[PDB]
């Protein structure tokens, strides 16, 4: 999770919350052919730069039938602003609902996960790591360069609270947030592996030019895809520090 | 009579069989509050007769309950797509469902071509072993209109809600028996089922057996959803067909009678030295092959609209031409190559791929008697284990051809390789879990065989025993442990790299990573 | 290891050549990339190698 | 002309073999011979008659017929 800035509330949102007090998201989804629903998933993926919340994959720029809303705790919630978020497709939407779990892995698997343990308090908040509530720089998940398997580092999360919550299950939160959110599928793991094939294939001529490149093309900008991968790979190599602190000059 | 009963007429006589079957429908009930009246059913009837072009008959859903060894396993085959992968595992119940569309199909194919209602049920061994509420229920799909039907069986010492109705079929028997006799030539729904009992295809003893009818519709009905591809009845079709076109083949038996005497055998056998009788006998024996090639060549010169189904057999076997028999001792000979060679000595495989396509062939020509392209029929073929003697360059490619020479034929079948299996589309290939029905991950249709095996059959694309597989583990397990030098991922570099080679897109990689670690290991030494 | 005949194989070929030569970001760039993105899921190995490379180098312009 | 010729193997030991066929329009320029099966078979019957529980080898094929 890269953390969003959830900016200020907009105007049609409201106008459709004071006609019905008590609506349903599909309520505020077809009414007016949909205008202000696509209005504010516009609004909603441009405040995240257009990368998916828990999955971080590069949503489309063009196609708004690749990108899905929805809600922190499950589905007034379906009104409030602190609940809307936008996720990937999950590897659904070729079929319904009749899919192989253990594959899915954005926000169909959290709906699956919950309809199979049959988990009556819907309020997630306090039981895994909520992105709005997230720091500007954690540290959390580490990876190990074999399986390119997102994992929880326990001197971090030991110094730190999450959620309002004591400070000592926070590694628990953690290892929840992983179990439910399904963050080492196959095709994360794989795209997280050749992350570190693009990392290391510059790194060949020890050109450190084009390594200072790649820092700067990964470390300012815009936030890309994977941005916690590439966070990770950064402050674990070492060269990589001595180059951003100027240790290394070329 | 509502504005909506005129405009379903006026629709219906536009070549509408939906809103003839409606308008049917809705007379012999009370359907929008239209008064019963037969007279106006049965000119509904009539004209929905004459309006049959085609309707790519399905078999939709499915229903099973306690059958085999599942439980409850509701099931939607494709309708927009003409094309069904069974995936599953070995033991999973590939076979259970396409055994049950059979069952039901058998009621199907003997209401078209017969008379009367013979089917067959749900035996004493095929129950499930616990309960006995046994019921299949696979509701067809004409062009817009549903038949349910269900089989059902009960034990006796019990009395389950498994009330067996056959109460659609029939309507589809009766309109198909009705539109029949107004004009003898009509698209009639193709059935066949085949098993991997085809393996024991084309052999001599179908083709020494060839030593009359006239090949009615209703025939190619006979013997289809049994489970072999009967070449014997090929090469009849291809007899009798062909005799369309005595003196030799009276000579042929004198010649016969004369030489096998057992005098001249005594005669032969007194004088071994009788070069001056050699003569004689190589002559004769030179009036045998004149005779035979003769004979042979009144036949290779013409042929008929078989043409068309010759063309068929052509596109799945590459370098295959000209495929005749031989008016000498009987044999089938094909041309592979620029070599002529006989078809009871083909590869295992071609006969099968031979002997399959020439039997489907065989069926669509004769179901439909007179059209332009009468290859491309409707109907529903199943196939299984289509992988059974087929190379992986043949498993890529039998189902994007067979669905282009035949088009509009439903062909659900079980596979039990990758290759086969990544040439449709994902939302039409089906997963038979232990219990469930699940449905293949999205990227099927051009992925990577190995993401196929790993995502879709649950196997490793690297064997998890082999002495080899290990070290390249405990390898990759060194190299990123902060150790890429220490002496043992120097004993198994040595080692990997003699044996993959030192050009392979697993290891390249990874020593490529040793040397960053390398490299990573210079300006530290200040440090 | 593809289908040698199969038409989003075809698109994947298309799609390769053109990011490894001119027209990096035109007219048929972004189109194959949603249709791509669309099947095989946005989230695979050839994909995101692809998408890196032209990140990378349209960059370096 | 056709001809088939396998050696087996024995211990260290090798045993000649040739199958060979001719048509019957010219005179055979391939004659069968036999003579290493034969000394195969012989050391065997021998070794079961001295002892009636010598191990023996298999001999099978399973061809794709075993479907059914
Ligand atoms: N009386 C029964 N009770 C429970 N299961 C049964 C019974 N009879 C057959 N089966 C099941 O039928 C299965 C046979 O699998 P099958 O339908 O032939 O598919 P495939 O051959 O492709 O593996 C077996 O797994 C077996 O468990």
């Amino acid at each position: 999770l890269k953390r969003i800035n959830k900016t200020a509330e907009d105007q049609f949102l409201i106008n459709f919350k004071a006609q019905n007090p008590n609506g349903t998201w599909d309520e505020f989804r077809n009414h007016e052919q949909g205008i202000l629903y696509k209005r504010l998933k516009q609004h909603i993926c441009n405040d995240q730069m257009y990368l998916c919340a828990y999955c971080e994959i590069d949503l489309d720029r063009e196609n708004e039938h690749e990108i899905k809303v929805e809600h922190f705790k499950s589905k007034n919630w379906h009104l409030e602003w602190s609940n809307l978020l936008a996720v990937c497709l999950g590897g659904t939407n070729t079929g319904d609902d009749f899919e192989l779990p253990a594959n899915l892995s954005c926000d169909s698997y959290k709906s699956h996960y919950e309809d199979k343990n049959k988990i009556n308090d819907k309020d997630w908040t306090g039981k895994i790591l909520l992105p709005l509530t997230l720091p500007d720089a954690h540290n959390f998940f580490t990876f190990e360069k074999v399986t390119g398997k997102l994992l929880p580092n326990e001197s971090y999360c030991n110094t730190i609270s999450i959620d309002g919550k004591p400070a000592a299950e926070t590694l628990s939160i953690v290892t929840k947030t992983i179990e439910v959110l399904n963050l080492n599928c196959s095709r994360l793991n794989n795209a997280r592996r050749k992350l570190l094939f693009h990392f290391n294939n510059c790194a060949r001529e020890r050109n450190l030019r084009k390594l200072h490149n790649l820092l700067l093309q990964w470390n300012q900008g815009e936030p890309k895809f994977f941005q916690t991968t590439r966070d990770i790979i950064i402050r674990d190599d070492r060269i990589c520090q001595g180059l951003l602190n100027g240790t290394i000059r070329y | 009579l509502p504005s909506r009963i005129t405009k379903l007429i006026k629709k219906s006589e536009s070549g509408d069989f939906a809103s003839s079957y409606q308008l049917y429908k809705v007379f012999g009930s009370k359907e929008y509050g239209v008064e019963p009246d037969e007279k106006m059913s049965d000119y509904f009837k009539e004209l929905s007769a004459k309006q049959l072009e085609g309707g790519q008959l399905r078999v939709a859903d499915i229903h099973l309950e306690n059958y085999k060894g599942f439980e409850s396993l509701i099931m939607d085959f494709s309708m927009k797509k003409n094309s069904t992968i069974l995936v599953g595992n070995n033991g999973c119940g590939k076979s259970t469902i396409l055994d049950a569309i059979q069952k039901g199909l058998t009621h199907l194919s003997s209401r078209l071509s017969t008379r009367s209602h013979n089917g067959d049920g749900i035996e004493k061994h095929e129950l499930r072993k616990g309960q006995n509420y046994a019921s299949i229920a696979i509701n067809y799909d004409y062009m817009g209109i549903r038949f349910p039907m269900i089989i059902a069986t009960t034990e006796p010492g019990y009395e389950d809600r498994a009330k067996s109705n056959y109460s659609g079929i029939n309507e589809l028997g009766s309109i198909f028996k009705t539109a029949h006799s107004i004009n003898p030539n009509v698209s009639f729904p193709l059935i066949a089922m085949y098993t991997v009992e085809r393996a024991n295809d084309v052999s001599t003893r179908d083709i020494e057996n060839s030593e009359a009818q006239i090949w009615d519709k209703f025939k190619a009905y006979n013997k289809s959803l049994t489970g072999k591809a009967d070449f014997k009845l090929f090469f009849r079709w291809f007899k009798e067909l062909i005799e369309i076109e005595t003196a030799l083949r009276a000579e042929i038996r004198a010649k016969e009678k004369d030489l096998d005497n057992p005098l001249l055998k005594a005669l032969l056998a007194e004088n071994k030295n009788s070069e001056t009788t050699k003569k004689l006998l190589e002559d004769h024996q030179n009036s045998l092959k004149v005779l035979k090639e003769k004979l042979n060549s009144y036949y290779s010169v013409n042929s008929k609209t078989l043409h068309t189904v010759e063309d068929a057999m052509y596109s799945f076997l590459p370098g295959f031409s000209n495929l005749k028999l031989q008016r000498a001792p009987l044999d089938l000979i094909v041309d592979k190559n620029n070599v002529s060679l006989s078809v009871l000595q083909l590869s295992q495989g071609e006969k099968t791929i031979l002997a399959l396509i020439a039997d489907i062939a065989r069926r669509l020509t004769l179901l439909n008697p007179n059209s332009v392209n009468p290859l491309d029929g409707t109907g529903i073929v199943l196939i299984d284990e289509i992988d059974l003697h087929l190379h992986p360059s043949w498993q890529q490619n039998i189902i994007p051809r067979l669905e282009k020479t035949f088009k509009n034929i439903q062909f659900i079948v079980t596979t039990h390789s990758p290759q086969v299996c990544h040439t449709i589309d994902s939302q039409n290939i089906w997963l038979l879990k232990n219990g469930q029905k699940f449905k293949a991950p999205k990227g099927v249709r051009g992925a990577i065989s190995s993401w196929v095996l790993e995502n879709l059959f649950e196997v490793a694309q690297r064997p998890p025993e082999d002495k080899y597989t290990k070290l390249l583990q405990e390898y990759k397990n060194l190299v990123f442990s902060e150790k890429y030098a220490s002496e043992d991922a120097r004993k198994l570099g040595a080692t990997l790299s003699q044996h993959f080679g030192p050009d392979d897109e697993t290891l390249v990689e990874l020593k490529l990573e040793i040397e960053k670690r390398i490299w990573e290991d210079d300006f530290e030494k200040d440090q």
